[PDB]
């Protein structure tokens, strides 16, 4: 262990040392972030280029940030990251089948080798993000076989805590910004016409903070948290309310998903990372489940933050030198649905 | 012409020095003794 | 250096001097790299008589600044001598 | 003084002595001032330490190697000017204009005599006596420092 | 390892530095080298260790090789020396 | 002792001559043609880069650039801890932690100089009673990481290790001055 | 020993005098240093009018101002030392007129009697708080735009209380209280023996 | 060769030759180190020959050489300026004052480091780090150029 | 209002202002970019070891700031250097003046537009650095001229180098004289642009050039003759009408003058020691020190501790290259310093920028920045 000494921000120590296999991910930005403010050591494996990683860089600070080249294929490079960590956090994700990695690798077979080294190596606790409402039934192959890894990992590595986001809202995110870059489409199709597939999004930071939480707590074991978000909707006004922040045009128009499905699988065909997915369509149209659960934010302890709030960020780069000055003020708010 | 003020003077609001470290903070004023080796 | 004279003599007509004579590039004018060893000359002060410090130290002899007028006929007085005119140079009075 | 030296012709040296495990007496630097042999004598009881011989090799170390084993023994090392007999355990640790000095109570014993805590970068280099005419007048027992 | 033992305990996370790379150390220790220089039988009761090269070396100390069971040492070089 | 540039000394009345030879400065660019000269000159002089990996650029002994720790010809460390590089460092760079070695002498535990700190004044050269920290000839030693460039006894010692030959011939050449 | 010439401590220690008499409602003391430099000290009050007189008086024209500083004595009541340090191209001489001022307590400005004060004072109320009443537009010009306290204060930290850095999450620069990785070893060097009478 | 993975891994290493020959710097110009660099630009030892732009704005700059002193004053806009450079974009930090605090490190306005506010390269050390050394710190910088394997990653992920 | 701000200007200069149409009205340049807190921090370290930061307060004119310091701390000891000491200083001061004026003519013209003219003085530039470098070991930031006379002595190939150099320089200045003082189109970017009146220079506190170029004639180095200037002639060049023109031909002219200066330092420099011979002062000889103990007390005390300079206060001002360069040093009998104020010949130039620059297009503004000669480092400290 390490005594945390310190007075709480950088150049101050925390005690602890986490292997984070998917840190140059949207989510996992923000996760190093925390764990660099606080004072983590925080070993960062990667497989993209140093230019990539980069940007992670200037968060932690010296020889608080140590980067590892590592293959998911090789079982080796699991191996030597996890040597000297104590806290294991697993981000890693896709939501394009790419030609060399299957969703099962991505969510379920890599997501596995990974925690059982973590456990030959002794770690003390392994943080395991899946998507939420993750049946092992559930239509999109991305959430079954990521329903399908949340148990096997548990026998790999027991008491494993298994953080479960609902789709996550966040500069930089899709959720946020796929909606809002429907503009380049001059009609922004949305199956059942944007009803009945209520979703609550919740920030990233929100998730971050508490995955961050979650290292440092002993009352997470085994536990299956679901950051969830301060408000629900009905995709309609989501939908709307983005292009309400982009001020641009909104125009609803129906379409059967059973054709949509085919687009996602068109630009799904695309080489390079297609824009939207046959999972994803499912995914976008599966309504958010309820709240019945070990509670996530606030739980874990912070309270979530309002869409509203924050998506003038998010939203901004996408309007013309017409409205960037417009504020949130000038514009609606969407309306929830408890339903 | 001069004005009365029986406050003590205190500029605690000018001198811009972050709170906790103006209440948390204890100086002792003390003649320093010599390092008996000289 | 090392230049055809043909391209010596537009170098200097081009640019109206003998920049022949004052190459900017250095050849074998310059003061070879391992000059002799340096024998210094010990100053003053390194007498090994008739050297007390006493007699040489104007650190501390300084005293403390002379006051006048502490709160605690006459002619006028300038803070100095009024300064001489500075008198034009001899060998280029102008340009 | 000056600010120079005359002395052209060469130096002394003088055998070293394991006076104790406490003071390291590198006894060469020795300006033969004879305060610890009053010290060794007036203030503690001891009358051991003495001068022996005269001339430029008079030594004031012990005749025969009896170790200055007495409480107030490590005064000496504050009480000789010079570095010739110094602290054992501080040999070598630090370097004065490094040490922070924190003024504090001796708790070893109940006579709570003053001392001076000399800390560097966070963990106590040495404790010295610091003056209180009433309760330890410049010294400090062996066991608190 | 390291001249002063210097080894991150089998548990110590600095030891991630190390991973991928060379923790650097010197095989020449001079706890040892100094050892094999011999010790030098003097035959005067104080000599002068200038350091070896005078200006270039170490400031100039007499040691007294009077004892005769040890052997003086230099306190800068650690040059020993015995009458 | 003062000098007028740009003061006319007196008003030269036009005389045609005069007026035509400054409309012909002004309208056929005269002056112009006078500057285009220069230039053209040099072109033909030879250029004074050097290739930077082939050829380098001369530094004489005094050069600064790189910290090492040099060790005495038996191989014992030079530096005995007396810690006055640290004092006189302006910067603050140099960190030195010292015990008594086994073999009783003393040597520092830790030597740390952070190099990003230091701006190389030359001043450690100096101060050093045995001269065990000089400033060792090479410039080159850009790092990846912010990291590297922090120094500890070790790559200063191995510094010392590989510059020595150079390093003792420099201050061969210099040490008569200082 | 430095070569000292005693005719300019006599000059200058006339002029003093004849300074003092002109404006005795305001010096308080004239001293010559040991270096041939005088130094009238006027009261804060007399900021305007001692400038003024040696800016324009025929027997002493003191026109460009060299610097205009402060040192901080914290024990001195008066904290501040607004120090005016003054030449006369026609005398070759300076001079320095010094007042004293505490932080809440302002001194007069001299843009007015040297425009060259617009910026020192500035820099002054930047560095230490001094106010300078009428003048043009005073605003810190060293510091940040958003810096708390006044810098060359002897009771301000040297590193100071906040440091930035550029934070992700935010996408933008962030101050934090300072946290430093080798706190400022601080040596203690003054020796416990004195030099001279002085 | 016959192989997808040759003629990706020939190709980058033409992608890589381009940004590498052709680095166009941007000197924010803070400090002296500026000047040891207006040295490098000038004829001992030319950077134009190795491809270097003497003078480059920022939308055309490959790589930001920061020397000098970031103070807390300017460090919010050199993170503009770094922000706005186009996407390959690299930083060299020259100068002790600018990796690391250097003289001025423990200062209330000086940010320690220039690696706090832009992710740094290459760090050239020196208080002048010497015209050679920036050269060679530039040198350094294609080094790492390449050895990037941007197409090699994208053809096995 | 146009926040101009890497602004082409000099340094970085934050210049708020406030564009009439093409004619910019008023100037609010935002200086504070550069303050690294050089004057809080030298009050925590010792004379000697605060030497280094008055080389890198004007970064163009190393040892001549180091003059200043140099002068003050042995004013305040009353100690003189040595007589080589002097004339060593007086070399270098003027190398440093010859290199202050390349960096002003060539960089004032790379803003306006001028290329080539940077690239064949740089090229001799480095020739004089080199000149550092073999005295000191720094090509910049040499920290050469010591409080106390200088550091070492110069190595002993220096004065023939440096009269090959001085030999050969005034046709490269010459050569920039053809290509920069006729061409029309610098005349008309420099001629009749911030003329500065003579009473308005003196009442801004410009002292230097700025003042110079105007008529006023002021050099500290006639007038109050520090170091050795009273033993070498020369002849400040004056301007007549003060356009920045007249100040760039009087730019030319004080390298013309160094030359004639440098000259009659090298034909008259004595044989000595470089360093005053009181260890209380200047640390004692390599050789000493390891033989003699009264060196090794007075070097270890001199670099742990310091000079303990006498209690005092002293204005020391000397005619940098940029203009009047002076430290106002305030001591306690303490080994480091109370205060110490660096006087910055641009501190004063830059804040006259708004008055000169009146009635002046955008263009001009950057001609205007271009003749006060500054470097941030000064004006920021
Ligand atoms: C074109 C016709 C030839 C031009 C020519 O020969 O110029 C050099 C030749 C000598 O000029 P220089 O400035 O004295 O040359 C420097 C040294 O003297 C001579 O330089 P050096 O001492 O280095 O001599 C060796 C040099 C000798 O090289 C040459 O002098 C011939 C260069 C031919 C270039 C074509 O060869 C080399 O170093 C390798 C480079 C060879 C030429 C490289 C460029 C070839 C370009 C081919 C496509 C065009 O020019 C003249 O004779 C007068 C030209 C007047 C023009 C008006
Ligand atoms: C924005 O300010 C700037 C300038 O002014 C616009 C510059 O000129 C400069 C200075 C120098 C340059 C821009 C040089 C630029 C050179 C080029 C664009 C060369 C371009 C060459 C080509 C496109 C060749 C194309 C050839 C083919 C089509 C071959 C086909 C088979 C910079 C860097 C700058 O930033
Ligand atoms: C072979 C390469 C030759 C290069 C020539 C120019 C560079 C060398 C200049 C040397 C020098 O300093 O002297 C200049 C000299 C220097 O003179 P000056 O400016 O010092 O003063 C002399 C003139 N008075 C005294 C009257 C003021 O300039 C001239 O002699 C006048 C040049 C007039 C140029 C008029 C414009 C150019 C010609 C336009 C018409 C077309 C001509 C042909 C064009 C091409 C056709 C193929
Ligand atoms: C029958 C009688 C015929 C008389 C003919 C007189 C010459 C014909 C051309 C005259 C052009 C007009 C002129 O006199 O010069 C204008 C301008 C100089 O004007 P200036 O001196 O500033 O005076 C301003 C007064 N308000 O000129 C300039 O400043 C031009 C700007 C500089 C641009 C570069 C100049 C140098 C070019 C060198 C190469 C020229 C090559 C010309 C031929 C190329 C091949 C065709
Ligand atoms: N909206 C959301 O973002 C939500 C996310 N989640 C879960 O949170 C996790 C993080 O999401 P997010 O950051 O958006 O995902 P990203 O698409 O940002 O990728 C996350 C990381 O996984 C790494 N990765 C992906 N595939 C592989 C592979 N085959 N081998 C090695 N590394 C790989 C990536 O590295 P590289 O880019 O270098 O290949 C990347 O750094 C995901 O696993 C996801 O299941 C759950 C609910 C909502
Ligand atoms: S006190 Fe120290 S110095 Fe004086 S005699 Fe005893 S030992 Fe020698
Ligand atoms: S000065 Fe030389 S010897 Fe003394 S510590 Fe620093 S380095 Fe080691
Ligand atoms: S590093 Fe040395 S040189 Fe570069 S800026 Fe900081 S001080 Fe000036
Ligand atoms: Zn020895």
């Amino acid at each position: 262990a390490v005594i945390p000494h310190g007075k709480g921000g950088r150049s101050s120590v925390s005690g602890v040392v986490a292997t984070v296999f998917g840190a140059t991910g949207f989510l996992g930005r923000y996760v190093v972030n925390h764990l660099g403010r606080m004072g983590s050591q925080v070993i960062i494996p990667y497989r993209c280029d140093v230019y990539d990683i980069m940007h992670l860089r200037l968060m932690g600070d010296l020889g608080q940030l140590t980067f590892l080249e590592w293959d998911a294929r090789d079982k080796d490079s699991i191996r030597k990251a996890v040597q000297h960590s104590n806290v294991v956090i697993n981000l890693i994700g896709r939501e394009w089948e790419t030609r060399n990695f299957d969703f099962e690798d991505v969510f379920v077979n890599i997501p596995r080798a990974i925690a059982q080294a973590s456990k030959e190596a002794g770690v003390e606790r392994f943080i395991h993000v899946s998507h939420l409402n993750a049946s092992m039934k559930s239509s999109s192959k991305s959430l079954r076989s990521k329903a399908v890894g949340e148990k096997e990992v548990r026998s790999v590595f027991p008491e494993a805590i298994i953080i479960r986001p609902s789709d996550i809202f966040g500069r930089e995110d899709r959720f946020l910004n796929h909606f809002a870059n429907y503009r380049w489409f001059l009609a922004v199709p949305l199956v059942s016409l944007g009803f009945k597939t209520v979703k609550q999004p919740v920030y990233v930071a929100d998730v971050s903070k508490g995955i961050v939480n979650a290292t440092k707590d002993p009352d997470a074991v085994g536990k299956t948290f679901a950051f969830t978000g301060p408000n629900r909707y009905l995709l309609f006004h989501l939908v709307k309310y983005i292009f309400g922040m982009t001020h641009r045009t909104f125009i609803p128009y129906p379409l059967p998903l059973f054709v949509y499905s085919w687009i996602g699988k068109l630009f799904g065909l695309s080489p390079f990372e297609p824009w939207t997915t046959k999972d994803k369509v499912e995914r976008i149209h599966i309504s958010d489940v309820m709240p019945t659960d070990l509670p996530g934010l606030e739980d874990l302890g912070v309270q979530p933050t309002p869409l509203e709030l924050k998506s003038i960020e998010v939203l901004r780069r996408h309007r013309t030198y017409r409205w960037l000055s417009s504020e949130i003020e000038e514009t609606k708010p969407a309306k929830t649905v408890n339903y | 012409q001069l004005i009365t003020v029986d406050e003590k003077l205190d500029i605690t609001t000018l001198t811009g020095v972050p709170e906790e470290h103006i209440k948390t903070r204890k100086v002792r004023i003390f003649v320093p003794a010599r390092n008996n080796m000289q | 250096a090392s230049a055809t004279r043909v391209i010596q003599k537009l170098r200097n007509w081009a640019s109206g001097q003998d920049l022949q004579a004052k190459l900017q590039l250095r050849y074998q004018e310059i003061a070879k790299r391992t000059q002799p060893p340096p024998k210094l000359p010990v100053g003053p002060s390194h007498k090994l008589s008739n050297n007390y410090y006493c007699t040489r130290d104007g650190r501390r002899e300084v005293v403390p600044p002379s006051i006048i007028m502490s709160s605690q006929e006459k002619k006028a007085v300038t803070p100095a001598p009024p300064m001489k005119r500075w008198e034009l140079s001899k060998d280029q009075p102008y340009l | 003084g000056s600010d120079r030296s005359r002395f052209l012709e060469g130096k002394r040296a003088v055998e070293d002595k394991n006076i104790g495990p406490l003071v390291k007496t590198i006894m060469t630097r020795c300006i033969q001032c004879t305060r610890c042999i009053r010290f060794a004598s007036e203030i503690a009881g001891v009358d051991d330490l003495g001068t022996t011989g005269r001339g430029n090799d008079m030594q004031v170390g012990t005749y025969i190697e009896k170790m200055f084993m007495s409480e107030l023994s490590g005064n000496v090392i504050d009480i000789c000017p010079v570095g010739a007999l110094t602290s054992k355990p501080y040999a070598f640790t630090a370097r004065p204009w490094e040490t922070r000095k924190t003024e504090s109570i001796d708790v070893m014993d109940a006579v709570g005599s003053n001392i001076v805590v000399s800390t560097r970068t966070g963990e106590v280099m040495r404790i010295l006596p610091r003056m209180h005419e009433d309760i330890n007048e410049e010294w400090i027992s062996d066991k608190t420092r | 390892i390291t001249h002063t033992g210097q080894v991150y305990d089998e548990k110590d996370y600095r030891r991630v530095r190390f991973v991928d790379r060379q923790k650097e150390v010197n095989e020449n220790f001079a706890i040892d080298l100094i050892a094999q220089q011999p010790v030098n039988e003097v035959e005067h009761r104080i000599i002068a260790c200038d350091g070896g090269g005078g200006a270039l070396g170490h400031p100039k100390v007499y040691i007294n090789l009077d004892k005769e069971t040890k052997t003086g040492t230099c306190g800068y070089c650690g040059l020993q020396f015995k009458q | 002792t003062y000098k007028y540039v740009n003061k006319k000394e007196q008003e030269s009345e036009v005389d045609m001559k005069s007026a035509t030879d400054n409309a012909a400065r002004i309208l056929m660019w005269t002056e112009l043609i006078r500057g285009l000269g220069m230039t053209l000159s040099y072109l033909f002089r030879e250029p004074a880069t050097i290739n930077y990996p082939f050829e380098k650029g001369p530094l004489s002994p005094r050069f600064r650039g790189e910290h090492a720790l040099r060790r005495y010809p038996s191989g014992e460390e030079r530096c005995i801890a007396c810690k006055l590089c640290e004092a006189i460092c302006p910067a603050q760079a140099i960190t030195i932690e010292a015990e008594p070695r086994a073999d009783g002498s003393r040597r520092t535990t830790r030597y740390d100089i952070d190099m990003t700190k230091c701006i190389y004044c030359g001043f450690c050269q100096e101060a050093c009673p045995v001269d065990a920290i000089v400033e060792g000839p090479n410039f080159e030693f850009s790092t990846e990481t912010h990291e590297e460039l922090l120094y500890n006894k070790e790559k200063l010692l191995n510094n010392g290790d590989k510059w020595e030959a150079e390093i003792a011939a420099n201050i061969q050449a210099d040490y008569l001055y200082r | 020993v430095r070569p000292r010439s005693d005719v300019t401590h006599k000059q200058l220690s006339a002029f003093g005098e004849y300074v003092a008499e002109i404006l005795p409602k305001y010096v308080q003391q004239v001293q010559v240093s040991c270096l041939d430099e005088l130094e009238i000290c006027i009261h804060p009050d007399g900021v305007i009018p001692t400038l003024t007189f040696l800016r324009d008086h025929t027997n002493a024209q003191f026109k460009s101002l060299a610097d205009l500083t402060a040192v901080d004595v914290p024990t001195r009541q008066n904290r501040f030392e607004i120090v005016y340090n003054l030449l006369s191209l026609r005398f070759n001489s300076r001079i320095r007129v010094k007042t004293y001022a505490d932080e809440l307590t302002p001194i007069d400005s001299i843009v007015s009697v040297h425009i060259a004060a617009n910026w020192y004072e500035r820099e002054v109320w930047d560095m230490f708080g001094v106010f300078f009443f009428n003048h043009p537009d005073l605003r810190r010009i060293l510091t940040d735009y958003g810096f708390e306290g006044h810098p060359f204060r002897k009771d301000f930290p040297l590193t100071g209380y906040v440091e930035l850095r550029y934070d992700d999450e935010v996408k933008r620069v962030v101050a934090e209280p300072v946290e430093l990785a080798q706190e400022f070893r601080k040596f203690d060097l003054n020796s416990p023996w004195e030099a001279f009478p002085a | 060769r016959s192989r997808a993975e040759y003629v990706v891994t020939k190709l980058d290493d033409l992608i890589n030759w381009a940004r590498r020959s052709s680095l166009w710097p941007m000197t924010f110009g803070l400090a002296c180190c500026a000047v040891e660099m207006m040295h490098m630009a000038a004829p001992r030892y030319d950077m134009d020959r190795f491809g270097v732009v003497f003078r480059a704005s920022p939308r055309q700059a490959d790589v930001m050489i920061v020397a000098g002193t970031l103070t807390n004053k300017m460090a919010p806009a050199l993170r503009k300026v770094y922000d706005q450079m186009p996407e390959p974009r690299y930083v060299v930090s020259m100068g002790s004052c600018a990796n690391g605090g250097g003289y001025y490190h423990y200062s209330y306005s000086v940010v320690r480091g220039c690696d706090r506010i832009v992710p740094v390269d290459i760090y050239v050390p020196g208080c002048p780090p010497t015209a050679e050394a920036l050269l060679y710190g530039i040198l350094q910088l294609q080094r790492k150029i390449k050895r990037e394997q941007k197409l090699k990653i994208w053809y096995r992920r | 209002t146009l926040n101009f701000g890497h602004p082409a200007a000099h340094g970085v200069l934050r210049l708020v202002l406030e564009l009439s149409g093409e004619m910019v009205r008023k100037c609010d340049p935002h200086i504070g970019l550069l303050h690294r807190g050089t004057e809080k921090l030298i009050e925590y370290k010792t004379y000697l070891q605060a030497l280094p930061y008055f080389d890198r307060l004007d970064y163009v004119s190393m040892m001549c700031n180091e003059q200043a310091y140099s002068i003050a701390v042995e004013k305040l000891l009353n100690i003189q250097p040595p007589p080589r000491a002097q004339w060593i200083r007086v070399l270098f001061g003027e190398i440093t003046r010859i290199l202050n004026h390349i960096m002003a003519v060539t960089t004032h013209a790379l803003d306006i537009g001028a290329m080539t003219p940077f690239f064949w003085m740089f090229e001799e530039r480095e020739k004089m650095f080199e000149f550092y470098e073999r005295v000191s070991g720094a090509r910049m930031h040499a920290a050469y001229i010591r409080p106390g006379g200088v550091h070492q002595d110069l190595p002993l190939g220096l004065l023939d180098d440096i009269y090959e150099f001085s030999k050969n320089f005034s046709l490269r200045i010459d050569e920039v004289e053809e290509m920069l003082t006729n061409n029309r189109i610098w005349r008309n970017r420099t001629v009749d642009i911030g003329v500065v009146t003579a009473e308005d220079a003196l009442n801004y506190g410009f002292s230097g050039v700025m003042l110079r170029g105007s008529g006023i004639q002021w050099d500290l180095r006639k007038t109050q003759p520090y170091d050795v200037y009273d033993q070498v002639e020369f002849d400040v060049p004056i301007g007549s009408r003060g356009d920045c023109y007249d100040r760039y031909l009087c730019r030319v002219e004080e390298m013309r003058q160094s030359l004639r200066i440098i000259e009659q330092c090298l034909n008259k420099m004595p044989p000595g020691e470089i360093k005053v011979d009181d260890a209380k002062v200047s640390p004692p000889k390599r050789a000493e020190m390891k033989t003699s103990m009264e060196s090794l007390i007075h070097h270890f005390k001199l670099y742990t501790e310091g000079y303990q300079v006498p209690p005092g206060a002293t204005y020391t001002a000397i005619e940098a290259p940029k203009g009047e360069f002076g430290v106002y040093l305030v001591s306690d009998g303490s080994s480091r310093p109370y205060r110490c104020k660096i006087k910055a010949p641009g501190f004063a130039h830059l804040a006259g920028l708004d008055k000169m620059s009146k009635g002046h297009m955008l263009a001009d503004v950057v001609a205007i920045i271009g003749t006060q000669d500054i470097v941030f480092g000064e004006i920021d400290r």
